[PDB]
C-alpha cells in the first residue's frame, strides 16, 4: 500500500528511465514482456491477471528516443498511451518548452498523472529525471513541477538533474537554462541531486578501469543508486527510511536542499573477490573526495547533515563502530551546530547484478546521501560562466522571440546570488 | 583477471468495427459465450 | 409481454435498423434463415420482445420499413440477416422526396401514409401487453423528417397513453452533405417536441470523433457508426429482455430522467470502447467503467457536457457485479463534480443492473443523460437556419407544394423559446 | 515528421542536387527506379523526411527544379538516378538570363516565379510537420542567384518561423570563369543576410586544393567537387533521419551556432578523407577524425581559419563510440587552441552522436563551425566590386533593365557594414 510515481522527462531522463527499468525489472523477476514466469506494488500495479505496468511516464518532444523504445524488447511492457511524444523539438532553446510548444504537451502529461494517481491508495511521492542543459528536459520538467506543485500540493518530489561539468560541455547554450531552470525547481522541489557526467566519468575510469565509457555505463550507476535508495520501501530491514523522513533529517531550511551522493564499492568481478570488501572499508571509501558523485570537492566546505544507506549482511554495530571512526578523522569536519549528523539504515537485501553489465556481485554495499557546505563551487562557476555572455546580451535574441520577457534573466541571477549569499551565512559557525 | 584487457576488448567487440464483440483472448474482457449466463455475484 | 414494435424511415432509419436486428439476432442466438441455435435457456424466455411467431418454428422481427423510393429496401434485403423481415411490411412510392419536407409531408407523404399506418395498426392491436413504439429516422433528410414525423403525430393521436421513442440523427454543421438541413431540421424539431415522449440525438461527427480517438482504427465507414448506434440501443432494453437485480423498464426512465414534459433530448454513450491493440492491456472494473462513462468525448454527441449542468443522469451496468461498488462509485462522481450537477434536486443519478452481459464482454454500461449543454446545437441549427432565411433561399421549392412562411416563422419561434426555456433551468437556483 | 523540402536553381545547383540524391538514394538502399532494396529495418523508419509515397509502392524526392533555361534539366534527366524527379516539378523558361542578375531577378525572373511558387506551396502545405527549407544555389551566376534570392525573400515572408537553408558557392577570384561575377555576387550577399537563417559558402578553389593535396588524385572533375559537397550536405541532417546519443535537429543547431541574428555565415568540412593508396595505412579513432576535421586546408572554403578566432563550432560525428572520448577530446582541442578561440563564451563546442554511420565507413564527422576569418572573402569581392564600378564598366547591361546605380550603391554600403561588424566582435574583449 505504498507507491511512487517516476517522471522522465528529455533524452536524457529517458535514457535513464530506460537503466532504472532493466534494473527494476530484473530486481522483481519480472520478465521482459511484463509476465512473472508482494514487495512489486512499490513500482509497478496488478492488472488482475499475468502483466504487470510500470507507473512511469515518458515525456519528450523529439521522437526518435521513443520510437526507439517503442521498438526494443521492452515494447510490450509500458502501456502504448502513457509514452506521450511531440513532433517538433525545442532545440536547446529553454523559451520553446517553457511558453510555446510545451504548453499544448502538458495537459495530457498531466491528465496521465492523474489517471495514474487515482490508482494508488498510499502515494510516498514523485520521482522526477531531467537533464538540465537541453530545452525541452529544463522547461518541460519546470513546467510540470510548477503544475503539480499546486494540483496536489504537500506531495514530496524528488529530482535527480544532471547539471553540467565544470569544463567538460556538449552544447554552448546551456549556463542559460541551467541557471533558469535552477530558478524554477529552487522553490519548487524538495530535493535535488547532484549528477553532473565527468565526476562519473572519473569513476568509471578508475575503478572499473574503463577507458572507453558510454553513456549506458552512467546510467547503470545511477540505477543503482535509485534502486539503493528506494529498497528500504519495498524489503524487509532491520532500520527502515521512508521518502518522507528526509526534509526532517537532511534539510535544515527550506532554501537548502541541493546535495551530492556517492556509492561504494564499485569494483570489477576481475578483482572483487580478492579482497574482503569489509563494511569498514567501503564506508571509508564512500566519504572519499575523489567517489563523489558530482564534481565538488567536500574538504573545500562543512557538511550539514548525512544520511547513508547500508544493504546485505551488516550489522549496526559494525556501522557505529565505523561512524566513530569517520567522527574522530581531522580531515572531516560538521557544522558546529550540528552535534551529531548522521542518519543510518540497514537493509538485508544484497544489491542486484545487470547480466553483461560492469558491477559484479557483491553482499555488501553503502549509498550516502550528504548535504555540505562545499556545493556553492558549482553555482559559482556557472554563474560566472552565464556572466560573461550576459554582458554583451549573446544568444539572448534566440529567447526573446520566444515569448520570454528581457527581464527575466536577471532575477535568476538575483536568487543565484541570494543563494549563495544564504549558503555562506549558514556555515559560519556561533 | 592477471591483468585483463578482455573488458577493453568486449567494447572493441560491440562496436462497423467489431472489436466490441470480439476482445483478445488473452485479455480480461473475455468471458466465454457458454458461461455467459451464471447470473450469481454471490456464490462465485 | 410489455413488447414493443420496430418503426423505421428513410434511408438512415432503415441503415441503423439493418445493423440493430443483426445485434438482436446475435445477442439471442437466431440464425439468418430464423433458427434458433443459441446455448443458453435464458436466450428464449422473453424473445416475444421483439419477434414473432409462425409455423414453421421460425422468427420474423415485428419490424415495419418505409420509404418514399424503393431502392434502400431492395438493397437492404440482400444483406445478410435480410431475409428476416416479413416482405409484407415493405411499404414504399415510385416518386421520392428529394429531400424536400414539404413533398415528404404534405402532397407525396399524406397519400402513402394511410397503407403503412393500416399494418401498423395490425402489429399494435394484436401484440400482448403494448410497452410502446421506438422510432429511428435522420433530420437532415426530407422523406425521412417529414413522414417519420407526421406519423409520430398519427400513432400518439390513437395511443395517447403507450411510450414513444425516436432516435433522431440531426445535422451537425461540421460534416454537412446536403444544403437544406437547416430548413427540414427545424421544421422537425418543431413537430418533434410535441409528440414524442423521448428523444436521443446523434451525431456523425461525434462518431467519426469516437472512431478515430478511442478506437483509434484508420479507416471508419457507416458499418462502425451503425454498430456503435445498435449497440447503444441494445443496451437501453437490455434489463426488460433479461433478469437483473433492479429491473427498469422504458416507463421507469421516463418517470426518472425527464422533470418537465418539454425536457426530453438525452444524449447517450456507450461503454467500454477500447482499440484492438490495448484490448489486453485494459482491466475490466466498475471504476474504469464509470470513469469511461462520464467522459465528454465518450457522449455520442459533439455538445460538451462540461459546458453546462446535468439536470439528471442514468446507467444500465451490464454483467454481475455488486451493487455497493456501483452505488458508491456513483456517489464519488456526484461529489467530485458537484458543480456540474444541478443542485435543486438532490440525488439526480439513476442506476440500474442487470445479469446478462453483452456476448463477448463480461461488463458494459450503457448512459442516459438529461443536461443543460444541448441548447449548443439547436442555437447553431437556428443560427444557420436564421442564415439562410432572410435571403429566402431555395424557399420556392417549399413555397410550390402548399406550405407558407408563417409555418417557417412558427417553427423558428417555438425552437428559439425551447433553447431559451431549456437554460432557463440552468441558471435556476434554490 | 519534421521532413524538409528540396528545392535547387540554376545549373550548379541542379548538377549539385544530381549527386546529392544519387547519396541519399545509395544511403537509403533506394534503387534508381524507385525500388527499396535495403538491407536493414532502420533504412526505411524515417524516409518521409526526404522522400514521399505514391501508389505501386515506389519513392519519390519532393523536390523542386527550376531554371531559365531548359538543357541543364534535359540533361540531367538522362543521367543516373534522373527518373527519380517528378515531371510535374520541372518548370524552365524559353530564354535565360545570360549571367545578368538584373534579367533573372526583375524582368524574366519575376514573372516565371508564379509557377515554381504555386509547386512549392504545394509540396509544403501537404507535409507532415514542415522543419524548413533547404537551397542550393550559385552565386556567380545570373539566373541563379537572382531567381534564388528572390525566391528566399517570398517564402520567407509565407513561412516566417520556418527554418531556412542556404548551400551558396561565391564566385572565389583564383578561378575565375565569369567576367561579371563580383555584380551579382555583391548584389546577392546583400539580399541573402537579410532572409537565410544559415547559409554555408563553398568555393571551387578550396575543392581543388583538397582534392589536389590530401586525396592526390591526378585529374578532379566536377563530380569529385560534387560528390565532397553531397557528403558534407548529407552529414548534417544524417542523426535526424536516425537514432543517436544525441540528436540535434537542425534548429538546434541553429540556437547554438549563431550569437547574433546577422552573424550566420559558416564554413563546412568532412572527415576523414585519405588517397586510395594510404586507405589501408591509416587507423579510424577519434583522434585521428578531430585532427583532421580542425585542420586549416580540409575546410570547404579557401578562408584560413588560424586568421582569426572562432565565435563557436559544431561537430556531427558519425558510427558508435564512446561519449567520454568525444568529450575529452573536445576539451582538448579548445584547451591547445585558446589563442583562437573568443574568449568571452566559454564551452563553445558542441558534439553530437549517430549511431548509423555512411555506408561504407565506420566513423565520419561533420564540421560545420563560425568563425571571424571568412570577413576575407567578402573584402576580396567587394574588393573587386569597386574596382570594376568606378569606371561604371558592364553597368549598361543592368541599368537597362530597370536597375539603377543606387541599389548597387546601397548593396556596397550594406555588405561593407556587415565585413565591419563581423569583425567587430574579433577585437571584443571582457
Ligand atoms: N548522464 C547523462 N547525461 C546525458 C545523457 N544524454 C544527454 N545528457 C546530457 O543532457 C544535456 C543536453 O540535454 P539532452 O538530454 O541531451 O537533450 P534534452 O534534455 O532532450 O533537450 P533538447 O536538446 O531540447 O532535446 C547534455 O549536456 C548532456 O550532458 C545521458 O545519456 N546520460
Ligand atoms: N450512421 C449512418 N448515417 C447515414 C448512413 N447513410 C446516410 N447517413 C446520414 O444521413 C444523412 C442523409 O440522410 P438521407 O439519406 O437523405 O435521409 P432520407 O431523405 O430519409 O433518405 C447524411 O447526412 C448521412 O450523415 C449510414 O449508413 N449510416
Ligand atoms: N561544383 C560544381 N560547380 C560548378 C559546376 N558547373 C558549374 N559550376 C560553377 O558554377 C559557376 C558558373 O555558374 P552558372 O552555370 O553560370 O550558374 P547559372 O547562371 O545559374 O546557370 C562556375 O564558376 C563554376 O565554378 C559543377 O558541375 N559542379
Ligand atoms: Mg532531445
Amino acid at each position: 500500500m505504498r507507491e511512487v510515481i517516476s517522471i522522465h522527462v528529455g533524452q536524457g531522463g529517458i535514457q535513464v528511465g530506460n537503466a532504472c527499468w532493466e534494473l527494476f525489472c530484473l530486481e522483481h523477476g519480472i520478465q521482459p514482456d511484463g509476465q512473472m514466469p508482494d514487495a512489486f506494488n512499490t513500482f509497478f500495479s496488478e492488472t488482475g491477471a499475468g502483466k504487470h505496468v510500470p507507473r512511469a511516464v515518458f515525456l519528450d518532444l523529439e521522437p526518435t528516443v521513443i520510437d526507439e523504445v517503442r521498438t526494443g524488447t521492452y515494447r510490450q511492457l509500458f502501456h502504448p498511451e502513457q509514452l506521450i511524444s511531440g513532433k517538433e523539438d525545442a532545440a536547446n532553446n529553454f523559451a520553446r518548452g517553457h511558453y510555446t510548444i510545451g504548453k499544448e504537451i502538458v495537459d495530457l502529461c498531466l491528465d496521465r498523472i492523474r489517471k495514474l494517481a487515482d490508482n494508488c491508495t498510499g502515494l510516498q511521492g514523485f520521482l522526477v529525471f531531467n537533464s538540465v542543459g537541453g530545452g525541452t528536459g529544463s522547461g518541460l520538467g519546470s513546467l510540470l513541477l510548477e503544475r503539480l506543485s499546486v494540483d496536489y500540493g504537500k506531495k514530496s518530489k524528488l529530482g535527480f538533474t544532471i547539471y553540467p561539468s565544470p569544463q567538460v560541455s556538449t552544447a554552448v547554450v546551456e549556463p542559460y537554462n541551467s541557471i533558469l531552470s535552477t530558478h524554477s525547481l529552487l522553490e519548487h522541489t524538495d530535493v535535488a541531486v547532484m549528477l553532473d557526467n565527468e565526476a562519473i566519468y572519473d569513476i568509471c575510469r578508475r575503478n572499473l578501469d574503463i577507458e572507453r565509457p558510454t553513456y549506458t555505463n552512467l546510467n547503470r550507476l545511477i540505477a543503482q543508486v535509485i534502486s539503493s535508495l528506494t529498497a528500504s520501501l519495498r524489503f524487509d530491514g532491520a532500520l527502515n527510511v521512508d521518502i518522507t523522513e528526509f526534509q526532517t533529517n537532511l534539510v535544515p531550511y527550506p532554501r537548502i536542499h541541493f546535495m551530492l551522493s556517492s556509492y561504494a564499492p564499485i569494483i570489477s568481478a576481475e578483482k572483487a573477490y580478492h579482497e574482503q570488501l569489509s563494511v569498514a572499508e567501503i564506508t571509508n571509501s564512500a566519504f572519499e573526495p575523489a567517489n563523489m558523485m558530482a564534481k565538488c570537492d567536500p574538504r573545500h566546505g562543512k557538511y550539514m547533515a548525512c544520511s547513508m544507506m547500508y544493504r546485505g549482511d551488516v550489522v549496526p554495530k559494525d556501522v557505529n563502530a565505523s561512524i566513530a571512526t569517520i567522527k574522530t578523522k581531522r580531515t572531516i569536519q560538521f557544522v558546529d551546530w550540528c552535534p551529531t549528523g548522521f542518519k543510518v539504515g540497514i537493509n538485508y537485501q544484497p544489491p542486484t547484478v545487470v547480466p553483461g553489465g560492469d558491477l559484479a556481485k557483491v553482499m555488501r554495499a553503502v549509498c550516502m546521501i550528504s548535504n555540505s557546505t562545499a556545493i556553492a563551487e558549482v553555482f559559482s562557476r556557472l554563474d560566472h560562466k552565464f556572466d560573461l555572455m550576459y554582458a554583451k546580451r549573446a544568444f539572448v535574441h534566440w529567447y526573446v522571440g520566444e515569448g520570454m520577457e528581457e527581464g527575466e534573466f536577471s532575477e535568476a541571477r538575483e536568487d543565484l546570488a541570494a543563494l549563495e549569499k544564504d549558503y555562506e551565512e549558514v556555515g559560519i559557525e556561533t | 583477471m592477471k591483468d585483463k584487457e578482455s573488458i577493453e576488448k568486449t567494447r572493441i567487440n560491440q562496436r462497423v468495427k467489431q472489436l466490441l464483440h470480439n476482445p483478445d483472448p488473452k485479455s480480461t474482457l473475455f468471458i466465454p459465450e457458454n458461461q455467459r449466463f451464471d447470473k450469481d455475484f454471490s456464490v462465485f | 409481454m410489455r413488447e414493443i414494435v420496430h418503426i423505421q424511415g428513410g434511408q438512415c432509419g432503415n441503415q441503423i435498423g439493418a445493423k440493430f436486428w443483426e445485434v438482436i439476432s446475435d445477442e439471442h442466438g437466431i440464425d439468418p434463415t430464423g433458427t434458433y441455435h443459441g446455448d443458453s435457456d435464458l436466450q428464449l424466455e422473453r424473445i416475444n420482445v421483439y419477434y414473432n411467431e409462425a409455423t414453421g418454428g421460425r422468427y420474423v422481427p415485428r419490424a415495419i420499413l418505409m420509404d418514399l423510393e424503393p431502392g434502400t429496401m431492395d438493397s437492404v434485403r440482400a444483406g445478410p440477416f435480410g431475409q428476416l423481415f416479413r416482405p409484407d411490411n415493405f411499404v414504399f412510392g415510385q416518386t421520392g422526396a428529394g429531400n424536400n419536407w414539404a413533398k415528404g409531408h404534405y402532397t407525396e407523404g399524406a397519400e402513402l401514409i394511410d397503407s403503412v399506418l393500416d399494418v401498423v395498426r395490425k402489429e399494435a392491436e394484436g401484440c400482448d401487453c403494448l410497452q410502446g413504439f421506438q422510432i429511428t429516422h435522420s433530420l437532415g433528410g426530407g422523406t425521412g423528417s417529414g413522414m417519420g414525423t407526421l406519423l409520430i403525430s398519427k400513432v400518439r393521436e390513437e395511443y395517447p397513453d403507450r411510450i414513444m421513442e425516436t432516435f433522431s440523427v440531426v445535422p451537425s454543421p461540421k460534416v454537412s452533405d446536403t444544403v437544406v438541413e437547416p430548413y427540414n431540421a427545424t421544421l422537425s424539431v418543431h413537430q418533434l417536441v410535441e409528440n414524442a415522449d423521448e428523444c436521443m440525438v446523434i451525431d456523425n461527427e461525434a462518431l467519426y470523433d469516437i472512431c478515430f480517438r478511442t478506437l483509434k482504427l484508420t479507416t471508419p465507414t457507416y458499418g462502425d457508426l451503425n454498430h456503435l448506434v445498435s449497440a447503444a440501443m441494445s443496451g437501453v432494453t437490455c434489463c426488460l429482455r433479461f433478469p437483473g437485480q433492479l429491473n427498469s423498464d422504458l416507463r421507469k426512465l421516463a418517470v426518472n430522467l425527464i422533470p418537465f414534459p418539454r425536457l426530453h433530448f438525452f444524449m447517450i454513450g456507450f461503454a467500454p470502447l477500447t482499440s484492438r491493440g490495448s484490448q489486453q492491456y485494459r482491466a475490466l472494473t466498475v471504476p474504469e467503467l464509470t470513469q469511461q462513462m462520464f467522459d465528454a468525448k465518450n457522449m455520442m454527441c459533439a455538445a460538451d457536457p462540461r459546458h453546462g449542468r446535468y439536470l439528471t443522469a442514468s446507467a444500465l451496468f451490464r454483467g454481475r457485479m455488486s451493487t455497493k461498488e456501483v452505488d458508491e462509485q456513483m456517489l464519488n462522481v456526484q461529489n467530485k463534480n458537484s458543480s456540474y450537477f444541478v443542485e435543486w434536486i438532490p440525488n439526480n443519478i439513476k442506476s440500474s443492473i442487470c445479469d446478462i452481459p453483452p456476448k463477448g464482454l463480461k461488463m458494459a454500461v450503457t448512459f442516459v443523460g438529461n443536461s443543460t449543454a444541448i441548447q449548443e446545437m439547436f442555437k447553431r441549427v437556428a443560427e444557420q437556419f436564421t442564415a439562410m432565411f432572410r435571403r429566402k433561399a431555395f424557399l420556392h421549392w417549399y413555397t410550390g407544394e402548399g406550405m407558407d412562411e408563417m409555418e417557417f416563422t412558427e417553427a423558428e419561434s417555438n425552437m428559439n423559446d425551447l433553447v431559451s426555456e431549456y437554460q432557463q433551468y440552468q441558471d435556476a437556483t434554490a
